[PDB]
RNA sequence: ACGGAGGGGUACCACCAGACGUGGAGUCUGCGGCUCAAUCUGACCCAACGCGCGCACCUCACCAGGCCCGGACGCGCGGAGGACCGACAGCCGGGCGCGCUUUCGCGAUCGCGCGGGCGGUGGUGCAUGGCCGCUCCCAGCCCGUGGCGCGAGCCGUCUGCUCCAUUGCGACAACGAGCGAGACCCCGGCCGCGGGCGCCGCGGGACGGCCCGCGCGAGCGGGAGGACGGCGGGGCGAUAGCAGGUCUGUGAUGCCCUCAGACGCCCUGGGCCGCACGCGCGCUACACUGGCGGGGCCAGCCGGCGCCCGCGAGGACGCGCGGAGCCCCCGCCGUGGCCGGGACCGCGGGCUGGAACGCCCCCGCGCACCAGGAAUGUCUUGUAGGCGCCCGCCCCCACCGCG
């Protein structure tokens, strides 16, 4: 009674743009990183776009006047063949850094590029974690740190998940590489909140009196 | 007037999907009516191999993306070109949810 | 062709809608991907499966198997009544024994006296009981490997 | 199975000796009702509050057969004299 | 850590009882050797060998030959009284203003030297990141306070009873916590509510709960009633580690090598497929529990059809509509390497494509093969096995792979 060759465009329609999504998280990822970038979301209304950004300290991104911001606008949408001013933009702020893996491993590639020793960087983090309200945070570091023989050294403090479907809700890891003259300098990171939003961690019972 | 007019949702959660629906629902039992048709579900599948490199054990991901959606073309006559409106504005505006109208 | 779980074989909209209206009872049998609904009224003892008799259902053997509850209860009930199958799902023995599950589950409920209900069932669940319950075993999905569900690929040590 | 981790076990005896009164020795319905009573106690799944009410039934038949250990029933009572 | 030491447990990548196979032949494909201008390379017990997702061109690295600079940016010099870049005729040339005998053009978008770039399926995986594999189809791993030892270390973390499980009971110079295990997520089976172009959204239900035996206890054996009865199938996957694989997946990269007769990029051909030989995963058969001819009939992941030509494969037009093998019934053949089997070869008709060496159809010819030595693999309910059907890579093509 239905011909599926139509609703094909409505669904061809979607995997365009959550593939579109993608390719602006790249870049943004490459380009933001002064700002607290995070992560970024869609909205295919007809008439424009909108894009919503998380970012640490936005008044940076946003810049003097809305320069920065508009001269991105345009940009994107040469390249998604949009007419421009119908691509704005809109920017959220980012209140519990410490619970952000992003926010905290950017911090440390900043950190570990001007010199200081992982010992510190590490610790620093996971202090700023606990203080957030975290129940743990691990640390590793793994490359030429010495001379040669590239071993690798992880730092931890609390208590973490490592299995089972809840790590994909209550665990928030994250990622980068380092360049520098011996070599790359892998660094990884992982945060544990358990009471986050309003989901309850199952195996978790509270008893009445 | 009467322009027969159909709404079309479409996304990949199932929990939002669910929420619009019960917003629309409620924000169109006036202008006329808004049961809806849920679709069979399309389910992209993709199958790789785990290793960048063809090494041991021969093993494989199974990656999917399950695609939702529900239509209300149950408007019908009973919308205006303005009164369609009214309610799409009036229903929450979720982040990710493609929505597209027809007569 | 059939998918089993159409609409338009669970309301059996085949029959036209004045004679649609005749049939009181609803019954259903299944064993696998099979499914048959049954549409039971009153008459004088008349069955058909997809617009054929009972007597000329096709693998020829199993006559006997689908014929079974009427040689058991006997012929009284079945000749007051008359019934309309359709059948719709994988290979013909699932439809045979699909069949003869929606015929017994349906003559059960044509009888109102629960007392009698509950003796035909002692009675006849003693024969065979999926003849009234359903058989849950169903096929089982295949791993990635070898070419089955449990079976793998041969290994050569050297 | 047979499975009863530590965790059922802890939080049936504690659930147990706080509504001795609300329980019964065999019936699972009630215990079960009980459980999901949220005054009591609150099991974020299924599963869980079937296992939970199971091993009350049969913690709170070995009681009214005879006194169990780390169950401080108010029995105080009956040997206070 | 090991023991051809003892004592307790466990598992079809172990055995008992059995089933189906391989190693026997022909053939598809991959692997070493020979040959060649080249027959590009990684991987070698489990833990390399239809695996690094279908090689006529590209892909593409290798062989024989030729265009182009797409030399960023700085300093010195030169230049419109003309920097650099294109072309007819006629040859040489596979070909091209590639080169050549000549004379028309174009116009600073720069030329040369010195520094400095870009790029590179170029080397090192024994310099690295990340991702996988294996240890591991495991059940184990650790913190604070305290105690014993000069100390490396020990107790906690168990020489008892249970559990698939460091799963639990009950004790103890230990007390109290955590990860892993379970819990959790997806699928299926029974019932209810709602909605409904198309069967799809939210919930209930099963918990060693009842009875009987035992056992202090945790828990073991039997019988019920029930859609389902005692981890139903999958996903995730601890600490520590391997000189395991990947620099040939990448604007991931350290140090080397190449950089205007180029290892850059683009074109034309050839090759990766060549064949006295050894072996790895598969496919087809050795027949009567069968082969041929005619007819009847039912699936699921899901899914597109009419009319007219042509034996067929295919083709011209035009619209939106739609599912098979085994099996069952009737006949022929009649133990004959026969009508079993279908490799090889000789005429012919078409499709893809810029281009057949590629793939389909028709007539004729009609190879090995009689159930396979020493040796060896997999498997417990909708399972093995048998039968076929869809997607991936893809101009064409599936004996492969996921289902």
């Amino acid at each position: 009674i239905v011909r599926r060759d139509e609703e094909n465009v409505y669904y061809s329609k979607y995997l365009n743009d959550c593939i579109m999504e993608a390719e602006l998280h790249e870049f943004f990822s490459r380009e933001l990183v002064d700002a607290g970038y995070a992560s970024c979301s869609l909205c295919r209304t007809i008439d424009s776009i909108c894009v919503i950004i998380q970012c640490a300290e936005p008044e940076v991104v946003m810049g003097d006047n809305h320069y920065r911001l508009h001269k991105i606008e345009y940009l994107l949408a040469g390249r998604f063949m949009c007419d421009p001013k119908n691509f704005n933009i809109w920017v959220d702020k980012i209140i519990k850094r410490g619970l952000s893996a992003e926010i905290m491993v950017d911090n440390l590639r900043a950190k570990l590029e001007e010199a200081m020793p992982i010992r510190r960087a590490a610790y620093s983090i996971i202090r700023t974690a606990m203080r957030a309200g975290a129940a743990g945070c691990e640390v590793i570091v793994a490359g030429k740190l010495r001379a040669q023989r590239a071993r690798a050294n992880k730092f931890k403090e609390g208590c973490l998940i490592s299995t089972g479907h809840p790590k994909r809700i209550f665990l928030a890891e994250a990622t980068r590489h380092i360049k520098m003259r011996q070599g790359v300098i892998g660094v990884k990171v992982r945060i544990y909140n358990p009471n986050i939003r309003g989901a309850v961690m199952p195996d978790k019972i509270e008893i009445g009196a | 007037m009467h322009q027969k007019y159909t709404i079309i949702v479409v996304g990949k959660d199932l929990k939002l999907v669910e929420r619009y629906v019960k917003s629309i629902v409620k924000e169109g039992r006036a202008f006329g009516i808004s049961g809806p048709c849920r679709a069979p579900v399309r389910r992209l599948t993709i199958t790789t191999r785990k290793s960048p490199c063809g090494e041991g054990t021969n093993t494989w991901h199974r990656f999917e993306l399950r695609m939702y959606k529900r239509t209300f073309w149950v408007t019908c006559g009973g919308n205006d070109i303005s009164t369609i409106l009214s309610k799409t504005v009036v229903i929450p505006g979720i982040q990710v949810t493609v929505e597209v109208e027809e007569p | 062709m059939a998918k089993g779980n159409r609409r338009d074989l669970l309301e059996r909209n085949d029959i036209e809608v004045r004679e649609r209206d005749k049939y009181t009872v609803h019954t259903l049998g299944k064993k696998k991907n099979s499914v048959a609904v049954a549409f039971v009224k009153a008459g004088k003892g008349d069955i058909l499966v997809n617009n054929v008799p009972l007597a000329l259902v096709r693998p020829e053997i199993l006559r006997t198997k689908v014929s079974e509850p009427i040689m058991i209860l006997g012929e009284s009930l079945f000749k007051g009544l008359d019934m309309n199958i359709k059948v719709a799902g994988g290979g013909h023995v699932s439809q045979i024994y699909a069949v003869r599950q929606a015929i017994s589950r349906g003559v059960l409920a044509s009888v109102k006296d629960e007392a009698a209900r509950s003796e035909l069932r002692a009675k006849l669940v003693s024969y065979d009981r999926q003849l009234v319950v359903s058989d849950p075993r169903r096929c089982e999905a295949k791993k990635f490997g070898g070419r089955g569900a449990r079976a793998r690929r041969q290994k050569s040590y050297r | 199975g047979k499975v009863r981790t530590k965790t059922i076990k802890r939080a049936a005896r504690k659930i147990v000796e706080n509504n001795y009164e609300s329980l019964k020795p065999k019936d699972f319905q009630n215990n079960k009702a009980i459980c999901s009573k949220r005054n009591v106690a609150i099991i974020p799944s299924k599963r869980l509050r079937n296992k939970v009410a199971g091993y009350v039934t049969t913690l709170m038949n070995r009681v009214v057969k005879g006194p169990v250990h780390g169950i401080s029933l108010r029995l105080q009572e009956e040997e206070r004299e």
